[PDB]
DNA sequence: TACAGAACATTTTGTCCGTCGA
DNA sequence: TCGACGGACAAAATGTTCTGTA
């Protein structure tokens, strides 16, 4: 992969004594033939890379000379997760009336409660989860609810735009400008981590479906589950299923391998993202001064959960360490 | 003694 | 008499988008806004936007558009910080040879040692620093050295590319494929937070130089310094100086306070970045079986620092509480 | 009278592909 | 044969004029 000694773009040959790409060859020929008394808007040391080579013609021409230039239906397990995926819910927000810190937080609580209605139904339809004991089912959803909603939020934001957004609902998107104000700043930094990594990794839909499942199976009781033997076969099967999705992408064994490493590191870092989103949810729930309203669906989970984090009764599962 | 940082600090 | 464009200083056509701009800057702005452009600067976010050099940096021209207010000799303290800013060092890396995890870390530790020899010289050049007591001067450098070097690494990595890469030196840059292998995935995630935050914030050269100075004055002993009253005055001089940089950058944006909130929020997050980086550093230093080499300069600091962070003999100074 | 987006236009950069020399 | 010139073409980035509407 010969690199252009001027802009690092894939070189096309040894042009004018220097290994350069097509563009730098013709730029150089033009910069000497034309009188071109090029000016630098900076400090005569602008970085010349493929994207910014258009930027400073004075530094690019300077760099050219410095280099040396001169003259069968059979349903798949993954396709079931795709079919069971719930449809995106609307926040019921009204952009018409002014924006408010109370209105936003409360609307998102109501949307999260409705989203928890589908989170339970979606879990029931997971091949293997319906086999688990009712209290293992009800507890796995309790331990990893914030994980599912934040990952799906990260996914919705990743799919919504390349911009730093938070896409809670199709009718409620908090642009970068709004989430940098102090009222949203610290909490949004954690909500944005997910979409930041989904973009970085270019996570596919089939990779996301397996990852979102592995998140439902990511937090168990510190004294283990009732249907624990069964749980370990379901979890192991979805780990294998994630690898199947990674294969459908590139096909190079080492590429596929590092992709698995990075995606499992992501599933792992989710415990830290949940850890910080729970901290602000518990602070706004227990604070009478706040007035932010939580729906009966979400409030029920929060009341059960706060004494579980205070008593260390959780065994966070990690692919690494 | 002293540390290379102390030696480098007072060295005008 | 010729009315001038408040963006490029070319004969203005009228009051376009609130500002008295010329026909070209007017259409450039409308294109850059609705074209949802991601412009990366080849310089240091402060290129001169004048009639000849308006074609050069579109990232800066779109900033001088927003600092004008578009919508749909006497040396200053910061000019001195620019002048005392250290020259970029080379790792002396043999890039045409097979790489190792030990080799890279040893090389980097040796480079960090040379950087300390430069950062001590840079520190003495900061007006007021040589005015503190020697036990305070040493303590400031001992506490904030990783903070200094990682913040400067973020700037070098920000400048070097829009891609996720750590530009330690021109001859030692670690690409995303290499930073995500298990041997160095977690350490690189913290060093990469700085360059991605400087990237997100479009931090200008002036704001950067002031924040870097404030990183030197970000940590103090648990029982205070010897010349604490002078230290507080110097620290507050550079906070006033960072605010002057924000006024220069934003101009007529109205978001000077919001800008300061974000930059000071980043200055605070540097403690967390450094705490993570230090934990790998100390752990590696003490691990005899790793046998990685550390320079005499740094090994003296590390050894005279490990029983201070554990003994809570540090008071991390935060803007936000 | 003016300013905004469209219409037209110019300038700056980058690609293709012969021809030709070692 | 191979690989690099350079013109021809093309694409991208920038600039100017025209026209609709207060
Ligand atoms: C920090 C908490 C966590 C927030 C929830 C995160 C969850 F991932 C989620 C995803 C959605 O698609 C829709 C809603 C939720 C379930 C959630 F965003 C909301 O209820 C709000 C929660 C609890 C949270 O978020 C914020 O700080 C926040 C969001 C926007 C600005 O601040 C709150 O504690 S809101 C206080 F009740
Ligand atoms: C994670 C630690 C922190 C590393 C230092 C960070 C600092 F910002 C820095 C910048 C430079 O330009 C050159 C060197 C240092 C001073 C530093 F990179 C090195 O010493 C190595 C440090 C301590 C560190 O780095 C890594 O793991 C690492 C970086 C890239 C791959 O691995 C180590 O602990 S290496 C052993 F100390
Ligand atoms: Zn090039
Ligand atoms: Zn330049
Ligand atoms: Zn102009
Ligand atoms: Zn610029």
């Amino acid at each position: 992969p010969k690199l252009c000694l001027v802009c690092s773009d894939e070189a096309s040959g040894c042009h004018y004594g220097v290994l350069t790409c097509g563009s730098c060859k013709v730029f150089f020929k033009r910069a000497v033939e034309g009188q071109h008394n090029y000016l630098c808007a900076g400090r005569n040391d602008c970085i010349i890379d493929k994207i910014r080579r258009k930027n400073c013609p004075a530094c690019r021409y300077r760099k050219c000379l410095q280099a040396g230039m001169n003259l069968q239906l059979t349903p798949t397990l993954v396709s079931l997760l795709e079919v069971i995926e719930p449809e995106v819910l609307y926040a019921g927000y009204d952009s018409s009336v002014p924006d408010s810190t109370w209105r936003i937080m409360t609307t998102l609580n109501m949307l999260g409660g409705r989203q928890m209605i589908a989170a339970v139904k979606w879990a029931k339809a997971i091949p293997g989860f319906r086999n688990l004991h009712l209290d293992d089912q009800m507890t796995l959803l309790q331990y990893s609810w914030m994980s599912l909603m934040a990952f799906a939020l990260g996914w919705r934001s990743y799919r919504q735009s390349s911009a730093n957004l938070l896409c809670f609902a199709p009718d409620l998107i908090i642009n970068e400008q709004r989430m940098t104000l102090p009222d949203m700043y610290d909490q949004c930094k954690h909500m944005l981590y997910v979409s930041s990594e989904l973009h970085r990794l270019q996570v596919s839909y089939e990779e996301y479906l397996c990852m979102k499942t592995l998140l439902l199976l990511s937090s168990v009781p510190k004294d283990g589950l009732k249907s624990q033997e069964l749980f370990d076969e379901i979890r192991m099967t979805y780990i294998k299923e994630l690898g199947k999705a990674i294969v459908k992408r590139e096909g190079n064994s080492s590429q596929n391998w590092q992709r698995f490493y990075q995606l499992t590191k992501l599933l792992d870092s989710m415990h830290e993202v949940v850890e910080n989103l729970l901290n602000y949810c518990f602070q706004t729930f227990l604070d009478k001064t706040m007035s932010i309203e939580f729906p009966e669906m979400l409030a029920e989970i929060i009341t059960n959960q706060i004494p579980k984090y205070s008593n260390g009764n959780i065994k966070k599962l990690l692919f690494h360490q | 003694e002293p540390s290379l940082l102390k030696k480098l600090l007072l060295a005008p």
